[PDB]
């Protein structure tokens, strides 16, 4: 028993939301995620490198409307955001896949 | 542009599932009817009331109507 590694129950993915709403904070947070593959995965390898397409974005970034980074040029041309993240966060037997950006109340819309 | 503007609302939390983790139609027996019935019940002494009473009053007329066309004998009971 002491030198055996324990294997943990597996986790339930659902899809679903939840909505914290204060109309009193400045701007807006939403993150929006599928089902990941887990560490042991070879696709995790694919998966950041599609993240790399999308790749990230933050109102300091000097390269502006000409960001290789279609959102990114897109949160340029139409303000669209303070900024955004694509993420892979991977566990043992699951995962988390998707992106998280932080709007304005008036913009949240056009950028998901 | 109406979404965004409606109203000033602080605090509220909301969960809903994905609706392909849910059933349409659940809880029929427990939770359905019962309501069904719920409803049914707390209207019934509201509703009911005038349209039975609309009934009778078209039952009494329509009756009164045919009693009307049939003869009375004591118009005949000295005619020999």
């Amino acid at each position: 028993k002491e030198d055996a590694v324990p294997i943990l129950p597996r986790c339930r993915f659902t899809g679903s939301e939840i909505r914290a709403r204060d109309d009193a904070l400045p701007v807006a947070h939403v993150a929006l995620a599928v089902e990941g593959p887990g560490w042991a995965d070879p696709d995790n390898v694919v998966l950041h490198v599609a993240n790399a397409i999308i790749g990230r974005y933050d109102r300091t970034f000097g390269g502006g409307k000409h960001l290789s980074s279609r959102l990114a040029a897109l949160a340029v041309e139409h303000k669209l955001c303070h900024s955004f993240q694509t993420f892979n966060t991977s566990y043992s037997d699951t995962g988390l896949f998707g992106f998280h950006f932080v709007a304005d109340p008036l913009s949240i819309d056009d950028m998901m | 542009i109406h979404f965004g503007n409606l109203a000033r609302v602080r605090h509220i939390i909301t969960y809903s599932l994905s609706p392909f983790e849910q059933r349409a139609i659940p809880n029929i027996f427990s939770d359905a009817l019962p309501n069904v019935w719920r409803r049914f019940s707390s209207q019934v002494f509201k509703v009911a009331p005038p349209f039975l009473g609309a009934y009778l009053l078209y039952s009494w007329g329509t009756q009164e109507f045919e009693r009307l066309k049939r003869k009375n004998p004591a118009d005949y009971e000295n005619d020999q």
